[PDB]
């Protein structure tokens, strides 16, 4: 079941890429974090890193993660994944380069796993509001109340609602492969991968090639020590150049697709009615900031609508013709007067 | 040849008047302003900034008492306190229960940051402007000369001479007090030195960042320690400089009118275009010719092509040239009405040559000199639509 | 201790520096012209202040911190108007 | 190049002091704290803690950090050296008595380290705020501009 | 609002102006930063009328 989406588990593989606070400064960390997607009701948030969470080299492991550490991956445990922001949230699920959890609302959020001898996480300036379903403007889920039609991600992977493209990645510069033949600036190759090479001097000018030795130049910071390595591809990320060769195709299909669940809503507590002629008084005590309508059933509508934080009492003119009021999420209720 | 000139003070203008030198070839002049900087005198009064609490470790003589003393640092503040029982990780302190007395001291240093961020007040005078101005008159169409305004000094960059201001007006951006906070120059009215009231600006004031003396009026005092416990409690007004620092007014160089703008500098005020400069231009006889070399251009008339009521050099016309030799031209119009942004023509025999002007009236009758002739272009103009040009290079607007 | 304050003279070890940090930059204004009055269309992402001030004799200066999205108009005289939305360069207009 | 300071490394020794908020009461920690000096703009914080990490009890072990327990002192290593605030801090570099470290806005700032068998935290109450430089009141430094 | 507007859920075809301008990449950084307004309909989902 879990091994049907080879599509992404298999022709996929993590790259690094720029972050912006990698640390303490702007280092190139492995999971670089792209698409920070706070749309949900819930407070979930969608998270897609340039690592790439889920199986292990070939179809097992969910409690593997794979990463690239320089021009080589070396998959190992989940052990220490942890995604924060304001407060530590908490992680739901994880799958390719998608995270899902449940985070606090706050202005920062921070990805960062834990290899054993070293944190390596990285963090973007990115606000995650709390937008709670339905009329009271609540701060986290309760345990109780009346549910609304909210829209949230789903915790499934296996669907195939949206893509995304997966082309051969650009290119990779690696200095390390630039060596030294005694004299001379010397390329080795990770497997016989594509080694593009030239120098500032006149010397081999493409680079297709294994090991090779430049006849001309000297210094290693005057030659391109790239690797294009796309026998495994990687996501069409803005912070990686594209290879001018061509653009591939491959898309693979979107973890979390938002569905229109249903999330548990508060239920404001319930007011204390009170009445003097043709006039209804109403006593309110929220806890939480909650939207109050009214309105006339008349001829004229005659609309009016607060928030209301501080307990207060407020009244109505109840002509005839009735009269209705929404206190929170309960239920509209209607009157008529003397 | 020597031609004085009053010219107004903008920046991006420039003056293309005409010689009417005798006896030889008229020579078209052409001026422009690149910096307008002013530059007045200065002199700093003090610097403030954040201040630090230098405690140093409390004196604790665990039976008997211990007179303080008046010791010169600045705002230093000494008290002595009584009954006290100091406890520490290692046990309670001494085995007196009320001779133990605490002589605990601090006193205001300025802090470490201050040698990078620190407001300066100054105290400015009148000083003297400096222009730099471009001059691409004649043939030689160039210039670079840096120039005073005081009505004395001449400028004799490459051939010719000149002498520059004063300026009409005396107005200065500047207050009598000025504040500068690094970049930005604020006119805030900073007390005197040695007064600050605390917790306002300049609470604590330093002559220059390397003078060790300094004013901190802090309103610093101590309170005893409470529960027996070895550290020093002083309560103090907040850092003075840390307020008006997030409730400043807007900069001098956002504020102050006729588009002036400063810089962390002499503090000169560019581009302040503000009244006029009495120029007067020493030509050496050299550029001119013999007046009896210019061809003869009488007998021509002038038609309005297409005029725009605009800003930019929306006005065109044709010219019926009726001259007899061939040469160059220069052409310009006294009135202040137009101005041409075209300089030289060279002359064919009974030929025709568009320019490019720009007009501030609806029917423009304006004068129309062309190397010592004569001719009036009377036309029409109509209103743009699209008011989307470069700033307004007329200059003339006056009724219509 | 009440011997004598000794010697050890030390230094500080992270001393304040103005170094250079990266700034944000709000999105770009729309601009809508009138006859002689400028209104920005704008829409702010963080709290920005923007000034505006005349270049004629009297400055007329308006400084005004600015969180939700709103519109704004501002009377450019022949003489011209300069504004500075957030920390872009500021920019200056004119009229007819 | 870092043996240039032995002023600083062995002239000096660790410390401690009255934390007015040690754990759950006024303890007296290894790691107590004073002048934090948070004005900078950029979101970072130096801080003085009673306890003088660096190098090692001799000369080596930059990476250790040395407090004093008792009587004596104990270099151990750095493992959990916690600085945090309203949220988790950062930590940047540590020299003697000094670290630097940056934090997201708070009204209390904490350090703490891992004996390993114990906690040994400490805190205090201080504002910290930062302003980024400019017309833009943000609050997180941005990826670009 | 209707900053972007789509004739239907499956059109291939849609109207975006959202004043979409790119910046200059800071300090030799490989990346592609964009000056954008904010998302239109983000914009009367906070303040909608009743
Ligand atoms: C007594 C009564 O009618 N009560 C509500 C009253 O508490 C409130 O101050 C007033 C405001 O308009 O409306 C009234
Ligand atoms: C203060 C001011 O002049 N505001 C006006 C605004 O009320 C008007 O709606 C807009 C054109 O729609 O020009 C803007």
């Amino acid at each position: 079941d879990l091994d049907t989406h080879f599509t992404q588990y298999k022709l996929a593989r993590p790259y690094i890429a720029d972050c912006p606070n990698c640390g303490h400064s702007r280092c190139d960390s492995p999971i670089a974090i792209e698409e920070v997607r706070g749309d949900a009701h819930a407070g979930v948030i969608r998270i897609q890193t340039s690592a790439m969470f889920g199986l292990k080299t070939d179809g097992v492991d969910l409690a593997y993660m794979s990463f690239m550490n320089g021009k080589t991956q070396k998959s190992i445990k989940i052990d220490n994944l942890h995604v924060r922001t304001s407060a530590p949230c908490s992680l739901v699920s994880h799958h390719g380069y998608y995270i899902l959890a449940q985070c606090p609302p706050g202005d920062t959020v921070t990805v960062g796993f834990h290899d054993g001898p070293n944190r390596h996480t990285c963090t973007v300036a990115h606000k995650v509001e709390f937008r709670p379903v339905g009329r009271e403007k609540y701060r986290h889920p309760p345990e109780h109340g009346v549910e609304l039609p909210c829209n949230r991600y789903t915790h499934k992977r296996a669907d195939q609602g949206h893509y995304v493209e997966m082309h051969q990645p650009g290119l990779v510069a690696d200095h390390s492969l630039l060596s030294i033949h005694s004299a001379k600036v010397k390329i080795t190759v990770p497997s016989g991968a594509q080694v593009k090479y030239y120098c500032k001097c006149p010397d081999v000018r493409e680079g297709i090639t294994s090991s090779d030795h430049t006849t001309t130049c000297t210094d290693v910071k005057q030659c391109r020590a790239y690797l294009i390595d796309n026998k495994k591809w990687v996501y069409n990320s803005g912070r990686l150049p594209r290879g001018e060769g061509d653009t591939f195709k491959g898309k693979l299909h979107v973890p979390f697709v938002p569905v229109k669940a249903k999330c548990i809503a508060t239920l404001a507590p319930e007011p204390l009615v009170e009445h003097k002629h043709r006039t209804l008084i109403l006593h309110l005590h929220p806890d939480h900031p909650t939207l109050l309508t009214t309105r006339s059933l008349g001829s004229d509508a005659n609309p009016t609508r607060q928030w209301i934080e501080r307990p207060t009492t407020v009244n109505f003119t109840v002509t005839g013709e009735g009269l209705e009021y929404t206190w929170g999420n309960h239920p509209p209720k209607r009157v008529w007067a003397q | 040849y020597e031609h004085t000139a009053v010219m107004p003070n903008k920046v991006g203008i420039p003056y293309k008047a005409l010689v009417e030198r005798p006896g030889y070839a008229p020579v078209h002049l052409q001026i422009q302003l690149v910096n307008t900087r002013i530059i007045p005198s200065t002199n700093l009064e003090y610097i403030t900034c954040k201040y630090k609490t230098k405690v140093p470790s409390p004196v604790v003589k665990c039976c008997g008492a211990t007179q303080c003393t008046s010791k010169p640092h600045p705002d230093y503040q000494c008290q002595v306190f009584t009954g006290v029982y100091p406890f520490m990780w290692g046990g309670a302190y001494c085995f007196c229960d009320t001779e133990n007395t605490q002589m605990s001291e601090a006193y205001v240093e300025r802090s470490e940051e201050c040698s990078i961020d620190h407001a300066k007040a100054y105290k400015v005078h009148t000083g003297t402007v400096q222009a730099m101005v471009n001059i691409t008159y004649g043939s030689v169409s160039w210039r670079s000369a840096d120039v005073y305004v005081n009505g004395e000094t001449p400028a004799k960059i490459g051939d010719a001479k000149l002498i520059i201001g004063p300026l009409s007006s005396a107005w200065s951006p500047f207050d009598n007090k000025v504040v500068v906070y690094g970049h930005e120059v604020y006119n805030y009215d900073f007390p005197e030195y040695g007064t600050g009231k605390a917790g306002s600006f300049g609470d604590l004031q330093s002559r220059t960042s390397t003078s060790n003396d300094l004013y901190a009026n802090t309103n610093l005092k101590l309170q005893r320690p409470q529960a027996g416990i070895v550290h020093t409690p002083f309560t103090q007004a907040p850092s003075g400089f840390e307020r008006w620092k997030r409730d400043k007014g807007a900069p001098l160089n956002d504020v102050a009118p006729f588009g002036c703008s400063i810089a962390l500098e002499p503090l000169r005020a560019e581009n302040c275009a503000v009244g006029s400069i009495p120029i007067s231009i020493d030509i050496p006889d050299a550029a001119f010719t013999r007046i009896s070399e210019t061809p003869t251009v009488s007998d021509l008339e002038c038609k309005i092509t297409e005029c725009t009521y605009a800003s930019d050099f929306g006005g065109i016309a044709t010219v019926a040239y009726k001259s007899s030799k061939a040469g160059n031209c220069p052409i310009h119009s006294p009135s202040g009405v137009a101005v041409i942004k075209e300089n030289d023509v060279t002359l064919a025999e009974s030929g025709s040559f568009t320019f490019h002007f720009s007009t501030a009236n609806i029917h423009p009758a304006f004068k129309l000199q062309v190397c010592t002739s004569a001719v009036t272009c009377k036309g029409d103009c109509k209103p743009p639509k699209d008011h989307i040009v470069d700033y307004p290079a007329q200059h003339t607007e006056s009724f219509t």
